[PDB]
DNA sequence: CGCCTAGGTTGGGTAGGGTGGTGGCG
């Protein structure tokens, strides 16, 4: 998360970190739905420009953390992985297209203070809330900054960050970059001319782009980090999964089985 | 299946479920007018 | 007893804390 802040204490209980076993290291963000469903981008998982592929064994995930790096003791649970689905037509060859993922947990974790999930949306919340102008939450333990190259800072955060950005009008976007749009992906950003800052980067995907319910007062989760060029930077805008225009192979899984 | 969670998704126990505000939601709920 | 900074699947923020039991020093 670049300019963005520490988290409260259980400000995002749904916040799931997907967690390499050999060697230990944090791979990406990733979110709670339900006691034995989490959410995440596809490409933290399988990226094969880059020999990325991993599978179920190869990988544990960490629920109600707030350090980075600390074992929360009494607070944090760890849980192994029963199943990984990408999306299946998942487009990692261009630009990402249905960047997402669902893992499904050997075993139904417990609910706590700081372990609790987020709702999915359904039509009309996407149609009230995914307007331009309006802002979600995006909360990572990814990158301060680009580190791939000499910058100023440190380059991960001791705590949970958060940033609240605007979403921004598809058009904007597109004229953005040269990476091909779709309609699974909106992205989210201030515009030069606002003055403001912040945006996710390296080391966020899978983490959740929230919005808060007005009406019922609830939290949705409307985007998954997906993507960007460079971290924060003027003109460009950090992209997002389109969590509703997936909502039916979500589902589609979800209840597939009566397990 | 789904399982448990989604009658109560979306409500911080230590925000929505203790009527607290976190300190930037308002920053969100403003962003809507 | 009041300080100080510390392993562990883990820092030092302090010997609780968003958590359990646990020093060494003057
Ligand atoms: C990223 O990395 C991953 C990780 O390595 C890598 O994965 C590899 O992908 C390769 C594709 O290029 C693939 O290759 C295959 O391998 C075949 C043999 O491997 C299978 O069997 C061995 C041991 O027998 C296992 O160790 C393997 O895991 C693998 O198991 C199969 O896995 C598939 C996919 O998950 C299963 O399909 C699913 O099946 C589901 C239903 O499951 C049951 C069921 O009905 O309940 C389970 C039952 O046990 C089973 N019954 C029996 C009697 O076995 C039935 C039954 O198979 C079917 O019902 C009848 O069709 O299935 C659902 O249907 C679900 O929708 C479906 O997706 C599959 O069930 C499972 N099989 C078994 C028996 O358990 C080779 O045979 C295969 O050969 C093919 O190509 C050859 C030509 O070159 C040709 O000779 C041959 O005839 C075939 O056409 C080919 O080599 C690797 O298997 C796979 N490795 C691993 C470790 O998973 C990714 O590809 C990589 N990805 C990227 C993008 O880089
Ligand atoms: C995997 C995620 O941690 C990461 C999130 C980046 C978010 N960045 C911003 N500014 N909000 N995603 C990536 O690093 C993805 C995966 C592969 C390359 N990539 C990029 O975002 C590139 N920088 C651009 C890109 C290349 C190919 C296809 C799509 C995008
Ligand atoms: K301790
Ligand atoms: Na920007």
């Amino acid at each position: 998360i670049v300019e963005g802040s520490d988290a409260e204490i259980g400000m995002s209980p749904w916040q799931v970190m997907l967690f390499r076993k050999s060697p230990q290291e944090l791979l990406c963000g990733a979110s709670l739905i339900s006691d034995r469903w989490v959410l995440t981008a596809a490409h933290c998982l399988l990226y094969p420009p880059w020999d990325k592929n991993f599978t179920e064994n190869d990988l544990l995930v960490r629920i109600g953390k707030h350090s980075r790096t600390r074992y929360e003791r009494n607070i944090e649970k760890i849980s192994m992985l029963e199943k990984i689905y990408i999306h299946p037509r998942y487009n990692w060859r261009e630009n990402l297209d249905r960047d997402i993922a669902l893992m499904k947990l050997k075993k139904p974790v417990a609910f706590s203070d700081y372990i609790h999930p987020v709702c999915l949306p359904d039509r009309e919340t996407a149609a009230s809330l995914l307007q331009a102008g309006y802002k979600g939450r995006v909360t990572g333990w990814g990158n301060l900054k680009e580190t791939w190259t000499a910058n100023v800072g440190k380059g991960q955060p001791s705590v949970l960050q958060v940033v609240n950005l605007p979403i921004v009008e598809r058009p904007v976007c597109k004229d953005s970059t040269r990476i091909r749009i779709t309609d699974n992906m909106f992205c989210a950003g201030y515009k030069p001319d606002e003055g403001k800052r912040g945006d996710a980067c390296e080391g966020d995907s899978g983490g959740p782009f929230v919005m808060k319910s007005p009406f019922n007062n609830r939290w949705y989760q409307m985007g998954i980090v997906s993507w960007g060029e460079g971290c924060d930077r003027d003109g460009k805008y950090g992209f997002y999964t389109h969590v509703f225009r997936l909502k039916k192979w979500i589902q589609k899984v979800i209840d597939q089985f009566g397990e | 299946t789904f399982g448990s969670g989604e009658a109560d998704c979306g409500l911080r126990p230590l925000f929505e479920k203790k009527s607290l505000e976190d300190k930037t939601e308002r920053e969100l709920l403003e962003s809507y007018i």
